[PDB]
């Protein structure tokens, strides 16, 4: 059981939120820069929109499950 | 495998390890070891026996340490922690220096001569017992007995043990020693009255003669020893053919009925009402000697049946034939049951056979039982010695300063090459004057030097150091007394262990 | 692979010396409680010297030999095993500094040996004797509890304890191994302690008020089972056909059946009027079909009610215990003077109290079920066996120290012997005690040397044993207060304490065993 | 050690630091929380879902320690928790901050035991002026504002932003049902979530609400008593099957037969012995079905392990697995069962109207489940804030206005009183300034600026603190006249428990 505190703790939440909103960050028009995901079923994967990828993402933080959430809505 | 110089000092080391608290324990002041267990508890001892099998050895010449206690133990029970002391002391003073010579089969020769010097010494320095007065072996028995450190229950063994060892005393061989003490044993009843202890005839059994059935009271009639083949035979006296057919049944129960029929008429002859049948006796055998009418006792084991044979005093027979008045039961056996609680104690008393007797004691409970009857055992090796050699010793270290001197006087009249071991041998003995000093807290140098002293002046008959009064003082003023045997026996088997141990100079796998 | 000479007894001083800084904060009512989460990880709060022990992992031999010895004592008094570990750790450190200048250990044993026994004499002088009133037991008992518990709870249990003991006079026994059930009730708090006479049931009846008042009740402790459902049985296993096991189960069922029947013939021929009442108290089941026809017959009928209830039962009330049920007369049944039902917490407890007969009392314990109220009942426990030992002796001294400074004064002053080697132990003897008093003084915030020239001095002037008031740390009498301690406590301390001593002080090899 | 025997994890060094350092760590999460906040603490526990609180109770249980002085002051809080509602963020970090104030005694050469005995006079005091405090009280249980301000700081401690909808709404949904004078059920009141519409949708149901949808014909009848069962259809026969598809064809004609004349027994048994509600935990096939609209039965589709928990407590009940015809033992205390829909979905409505054991809702609307399980713990609390057994609450002023008020007393007391004892008396007063620090937190600005201010308007009896602008700089507050109120019996047991857990704890050494 584990437990975590402080300032630098609060630090780590929003760095998780970064590396998402990374993975998201243009997909406005058709440029940016893809690179193909394909999953360990061997299945090859993209979207036409990036938020699509990310559902799939599961998060090992409780904070950036926020964020996935709200894409979902 | 070892070899050469490494056996001498292991042998030095494997004794001297064991020795530096069992010496200490020797005299009523007694230190206790403690043995740690793995599982993080204590083990608390004084008895030699228990502190040598708990503990791991590696060596083999430990090993040797042990089972020469256990033949200590087997003869005596007391100096057990005495003789591994004695044996490792002959082997520190004497042999390395004389090794690096080289005659270790010399130091051997000079043991025996010296051990030798020893029995000579004790029959002029010791006085007689009577050994049919009871006063004068009492103090000896008090002696030995707070050791254990029980001082309680020990007053009334004592006495009660007087009487054990001196009826079981009978034993012939054209010279008539004594070392008979195997007809004796402890009846044990948990219960009863804390103070009725005391001694009964023949040999009293309980350790499976307790049984529901048994004639109530016999102040008359015989037993009838038996290791018989009373149990029928499909044959004449051996089985020839089998029961697995119907025909084969009928024709072999009537051979079957008439065997029983003629044995328990042989039995019955010689008038019993009590029948004791170690085994070869069965169901069909047993209902026979009811209807003989005669009570059964049965399914019993070979060691009560030793001592039931014992207790009547006469002897058995296997011979199924003709049992008389003449061959079994000879003398009058006696059987008496007494309830105390709700179950059956048997009493066979009466043997003839010069005598026999055995002992009741009776606790209120299993603990209570327990503390009597070990220091009883203490107490009845101390009556037998006594009787077997009538001559009591005194105590301590004084015994061991006469030797010390006698050996000193010896060594230099010889002047051989065997002069040095001689020297060694005597201080030796100097061992359990050391533990006495340190019993009570006083320099070796000031109480060793004072003995030595005694010496000059009055010979050590009896002066010597006693340990609970750390001076020097006459033992027989005190009433600190030992038997003879005792002191001969414990210095004997030391001077084996000393004489075997420093014959392997080589130990290989 | 061995300790020899001065390593084995260098290895029991240095684990006295870490234990004694334990259960100095157990001592008296100034010292610490204490949980074990070290014992098996579960939590447990617990304030007695011998218990303690046993809940730890103990390894260590010195540790273990202490804790053995420990057991002994804790049976006769349950006080003074806060104490035991302190007497004998301060008995090794005064050996300790002589040996290590130059000395024997068995010089130090004699004069043990001699101040063992000045020792016992002094506690028969010093001696005052009490009465056998309410009064004195109450301060046996007070301070007792004081030790294993607060001073706010402790107060509460006094009450408990005393009346108690009082009862037992009249069964005329002068000791106590009875009146000792301690039963516990559901709660919201813990500052009540509760007495009830007779005895006290832990599951009353599934049917709610039958007749929850018994004027008069005739008490049949029974066990034979009144339910046994409709399960499928033959001999208490599954058969291969179906109709085997059924047919046993009619004639089982018919049973029950007419051992019911005899509950409503036994109401008339011991009872006969609703003016009296009938007790049943049945360790197994009651159909709810049963209950309502015993109820409005005007009998109470319990359920589930445990063996420890039924064996208390038939001492008390002088009931029978019956694996059938008949037609008995009220001179085989025990009768109860009331039956009261008192439902707090969730669950409620039938009280059968008034008992005619008595030889068991109930100390009803109030609490949350926390480890609280498993504190007040070893608190409870050991004030038991401390006013035990004041029906015992005939004389119980003012405590707090008290005793013990008076008697290490006795000793410092002349030989009780008059030798030199009795000497040499006896000092050591003398300032072992001293641990008692003084470190009372020290978990209060009072310097030691201070409270020792004080207290001594007092003594030589008047004669009183003049104690320790705890809370100030400063002295005080102690028997105004009533901080008092029992002939056997004092006496126990001082047994157990040479004994111990003396077999690790004469070890000279510990070597490992398998 | 110096032994290889007597186990111990704290004493000496370890007692007196380690100990202390521990407390402060679980009570960080209470220095963070109680009234006025915007904290949100989130804990996984693989829950398969995100659980949002800012109470005590569900945080510790979680958090497991192995040292006995941390560990025991999680049952002191659960204690208070049982015997009153919110306030048990309070408990710990009481409990929590006299333990960081009693170590600085320990340090200057005073003794443990003194400062253990100074704490049980100061809480003595406390608890003697504390009914001396009360400011404003209730007389009226049926009247919505009397209510609806004593729910609203246990709704406070949660969010401050959901205080002003949800502290009127259980008001109205009642809770009042009781006298509350003497008896007061709190498992005959659920907090039943409902997915699906805003917060401030959340709605007044009477009596029982299940989530699951109604099936065939509804009753309205007050014969209805209600029958449990947790699987009471599986199919009557369950099949093996030989051709590993069905054993085989003539045979799958009885095992359609014999489950349909078997549901029809038992469903007309149902029928029979006067139950015409049947909950059903397993799965309505068409047989079953078919069977309960000929008899007139309301059928509930579907249940889950927590809508047949709330049957077993209310009802008086039993869910039994059947496929072998019952007859009623459950029974009911309900009369009425009416069918409406909460949330556009087909909820079952279970009423009946009496004091004792009578049965109310607050049930809630929201767009998560983890929306809705935050919300639950501010209305939880405040259904047992209600419980005090009187009409009139002694309200005392809530939000930690009581405690600066409490300090300035025990300190001037403490003066009086000579020894060593008093230097825990006068900790003790710094203990209840805990709360002001952790409302200065939150806030946005130091502990000192808020402690004097209160100090400096001297006895006052309302002053606390909000998140607010207002809560910074001139650092006043009227938490007396803004229906901030909380009750005298919550305080009394927070600060009674926890002055019990700081005097065991501080005990200990093994």
């Amino acid at each position: 059981t584990d437990s975590s505190q402080g300032i630098p703790q609060l630090v780590s939440n929003i760095s998780a939120c970064q590396v998402i909103a990374e993975a998201v960050r243009t997909t406005l028009g058709p440029r940016g820069m893809d690179k193909l995901i394909v999953d360990g079923r061997g299945k090859a994967t993209i979207s036409n929109d990036g938020a699509t990828i990310l559902k799939l993402l599961d998060v090992v933080h409780p904070a950036a499950k926020t964020l996935v959430d709200i894409a979902k809505s | 495998r070892e070899s050469g110089r490494k056996v001498q000092s292991g042998n030095i080391n494997a004794a001297k390890t064991i020795a530096d608290i069992i010496r200490t324990c020797l005299g009523p002041k007694s230190m206790m070891k403690m043995l740690l267990d793995p599982m993080g508890g204590i083990v608390m001892t004084n008895d030699g026996n228990a502190i040598l099998r708990e503990i791991q050895v590696q060596h083999p010449a430990a090993k040797s340490m042990i089972e020469i206690s256990r033949t200590q133990d087997e003869e005596v029970g007391d100096g057990t922690t005495s003789v591994i002391i004695l044996a490792g002391e002959m082997l520190s003073v004497a042999e390395h220096f004389l090794e690096q010579q080289m005659h270790p089969t010399v130091v051997i020769s000079a043991y025996r001569k010296a051990l030798d010097d020893m029995i000579s010494t004790l029959k002029k320095i010791s006085i007689p017992v009577d050994i049919s007065d009871s006063d004068m072996m009492l103090n000896i028995i008090n002696s030995s007995i707070t050791t254990k450190a029980i001082s309680r229950w020990s007053s009334l063994a004592c006495n009660i043990a007087l009487d054990a060892v001196k009826m079981v005393q009978f034993e012939e061989n054209g010279r008539k020693e004594i070392d008979i003490k195997k007809y004796a044993r402890v009846e044990k009843i948990p219960g009863g009255i804390i103070e009725d202890s005391c001694v009964l005839r023949g040999v009293m059994i309980n350790k499976d003669v307790t049984h529901p059935r048994m004639r109530r009271y016999i102040k008359n009639p015989r037993i009838v020893l038996l290791d018989s083949s009373l149990e029928y035979k499909k044959g004449e006296s051996q089985t020839d053919i089998e029961i697995t057919r119907e025909e084969d049944f009928t024709r072999i129960l009537q051979m079957e009925e008439e065997y029983i029929q003629q044995l328990c008429e042989d039995i019955i002859q010689l008038k019993p009402d009590v029948v004791i049948t170690e085994k070869g006796i069965s169901d069909l055998a047993q209902h026979y000697l009811m209807r003989a009418n005669i009570t059964a006792i049965r399914r019993v084991r070979k060691t009560d049946n030793n001592r039931i044979a014992r207790a009547c005093g006469a002897r058995i027979v296997s011979r199924p034939e003709e049992l008389r008045e003449d061959d079994v039961g000879t003398g009058a056996g006696l059987l008496e049951i007494k309830k105390i609680g709700d179950e059956y104690f048997t009493f066979i008393t009466d043997c003839k056979d010069p005598k026999a007797c055995t002992i009741l004691l009776r606790g209120a409970s299993k603990e209570i039982l327990s503390e009597v009857e070990r220091n009883l055992q203490d107490a009845m090796q101390v009556c037998r010695n006594v009787l077997l050699d009538p001559q009591l010793v005194p105590g301590g270290g004084a015994s061991e300063m006469a030797v010390a001197h006698a050996l000193t006087e010896k060594s230099k009249a010889m002047t051989g090459v065997e002069q040095w071991p001689y020297r060694a041998v005597a201080q030796a003995l100097e061992v359990i004057p050391r533990t006495l000093i340190q019993n009570c807290g006083a320099s070796t140098i000031r109480l060793l030097t004072s003995l030595r002293a005694k010496h000059t002046q009055e010979n050590c008959e009896t002066w010597g150091v006693n340990g609970e009064t750390g001076t020097l003082v006459d033992m027989k003023e005190l009433g600190i007394w030992e038997p003879l045997a005792v002191k001969l026996q414990t210095y004997k088997t030391a001077v084996e262990t000393a004489v075997l141990l420093l014959r392997i100079d080589d130990i290989v796998s | 692979e061995v300790a020899r000479a001065q390593a084995a007894l260098a290895v029991n001083i240095s684990a006295a010396r870490g234990l004694q800084d334990v259960l100095r904060t157990n001592l008296g009512p100034k010292g610490t409680m204490k949980m074990l989460v070290s014992g098996a990880g579960d939590i447990k709060l617990t304030k007695d010297g011998n218990v303690l022990l046993h809940e730890m992992q103990i390894q260590h031999p010195t540790a273990s030999l202490i804790a053995k010895v420990a057991t002994a004592q804790d049976d006769i008094t349950g006080d003074g095993t806060t104490s035991n570990v302190l007497i004998i750790g301060e008995l090794l450190k005064q050996a300790d500094l002589y040996i290590s200048e130059g000395l024997h250990p068995r010089i130090i044993t004699e004069g043990f040996e001699a101040a063992k026994e000045k020792a016992l004499q002094f506690l028969e002088e010093v001696k005052v004797s009490r009465e056998m009133d309410r009064e004195t037991l109450i301060d046996v008992a007070r301070t007792s509890l004081r030790t294993k518990v607060h001073a706010e709870l402790a107060d509460v249990l006094t009450e408990a304890v005393v009346d108690s003991i009082l009862a037992i006079k009249k069964q005329d026994e002068p000791i106590d191994l009875f009146m000792i059930e301690i039963m516990e009730m559901k709660h919201k708090s813990e500052t009540d302690t509760s007495l009830i006479r007779g005895l006290v049931l832990d599951h009353g009846a599934r049917h709610p008020d039958m007749k929850k008042r018994v004027e008069d009740a005739y008490i049949l402790t029974c066990n034979v089972s009144l339910e046994y459902e409709k399960t499928e049985v033959n001999s208490g296993f599954f058969y291969k056909s179906a109709e085997e096991r059924e047919k046993l189960v009619k004639a089982e069922r018919k049973f029950i059946e007419d051992r019911v029947k005899k509950i409503i013939e036994l109401k008339r021929k011991v009872c006969g009027d609703s003016d009296k009442g009938f007790v049943v108290i049945n360790q197994k089941g009651i159909d709810p079909f049963s209950l309502d026809a015993l109820s409005k017959e005007g009998i109470v009928a319990l359920r589930r009610a445990k063996r420890r209830n039924m064996e208390r039962l038939t001492l008390a009330c002088g009931g029978v215990a019956l694996n059938s049920f008949d037609d008995l007369s009220p001179d085989c049944l025990g009768h109860a003077g009331l039956v009261y039902e008192y439902t707090l917490g969730e669950e409620k407890f039938t009280f059968i109290e008034k008992c005619n007969n008595p030889r068991s009392v109930t100390l009803l314990i109030k609490g949350p079920n926390k480890h609280t109220l498993t504190q007040i009942k070893d608190a409870v426990r050991d004030g038991l066996r401390a006013v035990k030992n004041a029906i015992d002796d005939g004389c119980v001294v003012p405590g707090a120290g008290a005793v013990e400074v008076a008697m290490a004064e006795a000793l410092i002053k002349h030989k009780p012997s008059v030798k030199g080697r009795a000497q040499l132990g006896v000092q050591a003897f003398a300032d072992a005690l001293l641990i008692i008093p003084k470190v009372l003084a020290q978990n209060s915030g009072f310097d030691l040397q201070e409270t020792l020239v004080k207290i001594q001095a007092e003594h030589s002037e008047s004669g009183q044993l003049v104690g320790v008031d705890l809370n100030t740390g400063e002295p005080m009498v102690a028997a105004e207060v009533g901080v008092w301690d029992n002939y056997c406590v004092k006496k126990q301390l001082l047994h157990s304490c040479t004994v111990i001593a003396t077999n690790i002080l004469l070890v000279d090899e510990i070597m490992r065993a398998g | 050690m110096l032994k290889e025997g007597a186990k111990h994890f704290s004493g000496l060094e370890e007692a007196v630091y380690r100990n202390i350092q521990a407390c402060k760590e679980l009570a960080q999460t209470t220095r963070t929380a109680y009234g006025p906040n915007g904290m949100n603490k989130m804990v996984i526990n693989h829950l398969e879902k995100l659980f949002v609180t800012n109470d005590a109770a569900t945080i510790l249980r979680e958090l497991e320690v192995q040292h006995p002085a941390a560990k025991m002051i999680v049952m002191a809080s659960h204690m208070q928790e049982q015997e009153v509602g919110d306030g048990t963020n309070f408990v710990l970090v009481f409990a929590g901050a006299l333990l960081e104030l009693a170590e600085e005694l320990l340090r200057i050469g005073l003794s443990v035991s003194e400062v253990i005995e100074g704490y049980e006079i100061a809480c003595r005091k406390a608890h003697e002026i504390l009914p001396n405090l009360v400011c404003c009280s209730a007389k009226n249980l049926r009247d919505i504002d009397e209510v609806s301000s004593l729910l609203r700081t246990s709704i406070m401690s949660k969010q401050y932003g959901n205080e002003v909808f949800l502290a009127k709404l259980i008001a109205q949904a009642c809770v009042s049902i009781f006298p509350d004078s003497g008896h007061f059920n709190v498992d005959n009141i659920r907090v039943c979530k409902i997915l699906g519409s805003g917060i401030s949708s959340s709605s007044v149901l009477h009596g029982m609400v299940f989530k699951k949808e109604t099936e065939g014909d509804v009753t309205s009848v007050k014969d209805a008593k209600i029958a449990v069962y947790s699987c009471p259809f599986d199919g009557m026969i369950t099949e093996t099957k030989g051709t590993v598809l069905i054993k085989t064809a003539e045979e799958l004609m009885n095992f359609s037969k014999g489950e349909e004349n078997l549901m029809d027994a038992q469903v007309k048994a149902i029928a029979d012995t006067g139950a015409n509600v049947v909950v059903t935990g397993g799965k309505v096939a068409d047989m079953a079905l078919h069977y309960a609209n000929k008899y007139n039965i309301m059928l509930v589709r579907l249940n889950s392990k927590w809508d047949l928990r709330r049957l077993c407590k209310t009802v008086g009940a039993t869910a039994l697995p059947r496929l072998t015809p019952p007859v009623l033992e459950e029974m009911g205390h309900c009369d009425s069962v009416y069918l409406s829909e909460v949330g556009d979905t087909q909820v079952v409505v279970f009423k009946h109207e009496k004091e004792d054991g009578a049965i109310s809702t607050i049930v809630l609307r929201g767009s998560t489940d983890n929306l809705m399980d935050d919300i639950e713990r501010a209305v939880d609390d405040g259904v047992n804030t209600f419980k005090v057994l009187t009409r009139d609450k002694r309200l005392v002023p809530g939000g930690g206005a009581t405690e600066i008020e409490l300090a300035k007393q025990i300190t001037s007391y403490g003066e009086t009183c000579p020894g060593l004892e008093q230097y825990a008396i006068k900790k003790f007063a710094e203990a209840f300034e805990a709360i002001p620090r952790a409302l200065a937190e939150n806030s946005g600005v130091k502990a000192n600026e808020v402690i004097s201010k209160l100090y400096a308007v001297h006895q006052e009896g309302n002053k606390n603190v909000g998140l607010d602008i207002e809560a910074e700089v001139p650092a006043v507050k009227d938490m007396l006249e803004a229906g901030i109120l909380d009750t005298y019996l919550g305080k009394y047991w927070a600060i009674k428990l926890a002055t019990n857990a700081a005097v065991t704890v501080l005990r200990v050494d093994q």
